[PDB]
RNA sequence: GGGCACCACCAGGAGUGGAGCCUGCGGCUUAAUUUGACUCAACACGGGAAACCUCACCCGGCCCGGACACGGACAGGAUUGACAGAUUGAUA
RNA sequence: AGCGUGUGCCUACCCUACGCCGGCAGGCGCGGGUAACCCGUUGAACCCCAUUCGUGAUGGGGAUCGGGGAUUGCAAUUAUUCCCCAUGAACGAGGAAUUCCCAGUAAGUGCGGGUCAUAAGCUUGCGUUGAUUAAGUCCCUGCCC
């Protein structure tokens, strides 16, 4: 089944707010600015807003390549 | 044994089966279009949620 | 002078089935009944009944202790002396037939009845 | 030869209003016929909460509010051409949903 | 913690192939949700992953109610060497892909 | 406030201490001067419990510890 | 000496204070009757309408969910769980 | 009439039309709704039109108790709630003192939301009926220049 409008929502704001403090307490020590996440059927996109983008990279693109991993492991979507 | 008595009491329904998900307190709970808050953290992230303060 | 459950005496009354029992018991009794009863109370009827089982022709069975204050006096329970947790002691009570349908918790008192001293400074 | 509906839902009416109107636009320049969009009555959730973390003070209340609004189209044409008017009609904060009724 | 090695070996197989673990902090959870058909109760992964932090084999998150681990290049050495698994094998985190 | 101790019950609930026994394979099996092997404790009849899986010789029963079967 | 205000008055309306009851706060009882707040700016307030949970109080009984480091002991076994009878409020 | 809610990650617990059974609380079937779509044209209460009563603590009032029945729950006793017979207390407008209010307002009257397995004498909103008095002052109270 489905969900009815109030609660998509609802629970949309809810995930946004909890990948934001999320992402607050990762990256503070990056200069974390915000996150900006577009939906889309193929792909849902998130942009992460910081000072310095070396360090939320890491190197090769370790650290981001981790984080990808957990908020699919944390909200359950597809990979 | 221990295994059958540990957390035996059934928690399907009242206070003891609801709690924040934010901070795990089961007072103040506000279930209403299944936000499952306590007030303080929905006031604390009202705004982020979408909630505009018009009147 | 011989006693009756609503028309019936007791043998009759141990004779019976907990189905006929339903019939003269009331709404509250009739409803747990037809709810059942779990392993505990099971367990304790048993004791009882393995307590009773064991008395001298002319003495009185042994008490028999429980924590189940929402138990329900059944009538193969006359008879018996069950000590009931109040919180703090087990009060000794004896089954008497004129208990048939009440619970177990309304023989043993969960508070002391009050005598009231002279009142504070703070009353007005 | 579809009988189609978009349905439009969004918690802004500047974006979503413009969004309908790229899709009217986009739809008309095809020769296609379209009807709407007709407006369904805006929804107003409404949660009211003590300001005081405690039990002290003034009963004073904060009422916050969140307005839903909702935009139906009507098209009669084929799948591929929804599809081409669709794909630009991407915007932040307004979901489309396309049904084949 | 006591528990079953069998428990201990597939929590460190899961940690070793993604690199990551999450946990929802509920020790009454039955069971582990990525860990099912293994039957590993979320006890188990949570205080192992608790004694693996301790050891600095991982790095700890935690958010709004859940555990987040990322695993460390010395907890990576020390997995392979209790795995037995061989030095051309590594987590799909280090993987450009 | 502050915590009352009140520190008096039972003297002591002691804990149960698991029994010492050195060489517990030996009292399964008896020996014969030609070399055989006889088991002087029965196999289980259950699945998991089959070969090497013995009962216990209780007084009046016959008891599994690896699944709690019991026997007369 | 001036200015203002129905959380001031004036002209009024509905009242409350009296009765029964419901709910909070003191007292007094209790094994415990958990606790915060005391003029406006405490007292149907803590979103506090508590059968269990909630629970923070009282009576009794299990559990470790005491990471990690060092030492001891240990495959001639460090330790784990459990049937019956006894025991227990209890099939802890 | 109007504002609103409705099948829920964990999480078990939704709103209900119609048919039959029961006197009632309720019980059985069988459908719709993830909602301007179904409940729902939300047949609300006060109000209106007739009937009985007749200044009598009265057919005003409904506290306290007895005996039965049913629902929620693992569990209802110190009565969860609900229904039926019976019982029928104070109260005949309230001392000193004191609260709120200037127009669709005060008051009367119901209906939603929160709490909610069970659930409103509280709160937060919504309609419906609908006024008397005033367009001033610094006397009381209090705050500023
Ligand atoms: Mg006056
Ligand atoms: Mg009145
Ligand atoms: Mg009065
Ligand atoms: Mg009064
Ligand atoms: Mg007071
Ligand atoms: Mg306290
Ligand atoms: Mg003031
Ligand atoms: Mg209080
Ligand atoms: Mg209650
Ligand atoms: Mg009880
Ligand atoms: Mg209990
Ligand atoms: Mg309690
Ligand atoms: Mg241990
Ligand atoms: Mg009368
Ligand atoms: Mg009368
Ligand atoms: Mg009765
Ligand atoms: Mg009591
Ligand atoms: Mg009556
Ligand atoms: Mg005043
Ligand atoms: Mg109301
Ligand atoms: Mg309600
Ligand atoms: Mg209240
Ligand atoms: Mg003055
Ligand atoms: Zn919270
Ligand atoms: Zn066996």
């Amino acid at each position: 089944v489905q969900i009815s409008k109030k609660r998509k929502f609802v629970a949309d704001g809810i995930f946004k707010a909890e990948l934001n403090e999320f992402l607050t307490r990762e990256l503070a020590e990056d200069g974390y600015s915000g996150v900006e996440v577009r939906v889309t059927p193929t792909r849902t996109e998130i942009i992460i807003l910081a000072t310095r983008t070396q360090n939320v990279l890491g190197e090769k693109g370790r650290r981001i390549r981790e984080l990808t991993a957990v908020v699919q492991k944390r909200f359950g979507f597809p990979e | 044994g221990h295994q059958q008595l540990y957390w035996s009491h059934p928690r399907k329904f009242g206070q003891g089966s609801r709690s924040c998900r934010v901070c795990s307190n089961r007072h103040g709970l506000i279930r209403k279009y299944g936000l499952n808050m306590c007030r303080q953290c929905f006031r604390q992230y009202a705004k982020d949620i979408g909630f505009i303060k018009l009147d | 002078r011989k006693f009756t459950y609503r028309g019936v005496d007791l043998d009759q009354l141990l004779d019976m089935s907990y189905e006929q029992l339903m019939q003269l018991y009331s709404a509250r009794q009739r409803r747990r009944l037809n709810r059942g009863l779990r392993r505990k109370q099971h367990s304790l009827l048993k004791r009882l009944r393995k307590a009773k089982k064991e008395a001298p022709p002319m003495e009185k069975p042994e008490v028999v202790k429980t924590h189940l204050r929402d138990m329900i006096i059944l009538p193969e329970m006359v008879g018996s002396m069950v000590g009931v947790y109040n919180g703090k002691t087990f009060n000794q009570v004896e089954i008497k037939p004129e208990m048939i349908g009440h619970y177990l918790g309304e023989f043993s008192i969960t508070y002391k009845p009050v005598k009231h001293g002279r009142p504070g400074i703070g009353a007005t | 030869i579809h009988r189609i509906r978009i349905t439009l839902t969004s918690r802004n009416v500047k974006s979503l209003e413009k969004v309908c109107a790229d899709l009217i636009r986009g739809a008309k320049e095809k020769n296609l016929k379209v009807k709407g969009p007709v407006r369904m009555p805006t929804k107003t959730l409404r949660i009211t909460t003590r300001k005081t973390p405690c039990g002290e003070g003034s009963k004073t209340w904060d009422r916050f509010q969140m307005r839903i609004h909702k935009r139906l189209i009507d098209l009669h044409s084929p799948s591929e051409i929804v599809k081409q008017i669709t794909s630009i009609s991407i915007e932040p904060g307004v979901e489309v949903e396309v049904t084949i009724a | 913690m006591l528990m079953p090695k069998k428990n201990r070996i597939a929590i460190y197989e899961l940690l070793f192939k993604e690199g990551v673990m999450v946990a929802k902090k509920d020790v009454h959870m039955p069971k582990h949700p990525e860990l099912a058909d293994k039957n590993v109760p979320n006890l188990h992964v949570m205080k192992a992953m608790q004694s693996l932090k301790s050891r600095g084999y991982v790095k700890e998150q935690f958010a709004w109610r859940h555990f987040y681990w990322y695993l460390t290049n010395e907890g990576i050495q020390y997995l392979r060497d209790y795995l037995h698994l061989p030095p051309e094998i590594v987590p799909a985190t280090l993987r450009r892909s | 406030k502050k915590r009352k101790k009140k520190s008096c019950t039972t003297p002591k609930k002691n804990k149960h201490k698991r029994k010492k026994v050195k060489l517990a394979v030996l009292k399964y099996y008896k020996v014969d001067e030609n070399g055989k092997i006889s088991r002087l404790r029965r196999e289980c009849p259950s699945d998991e419990c089959g070969a090497g899986v013995f009962m216990a010789s209780h007084f009046d029963r016959h008891y599994c510890g690896k699944c709690c079967l019991t026997y007369c």
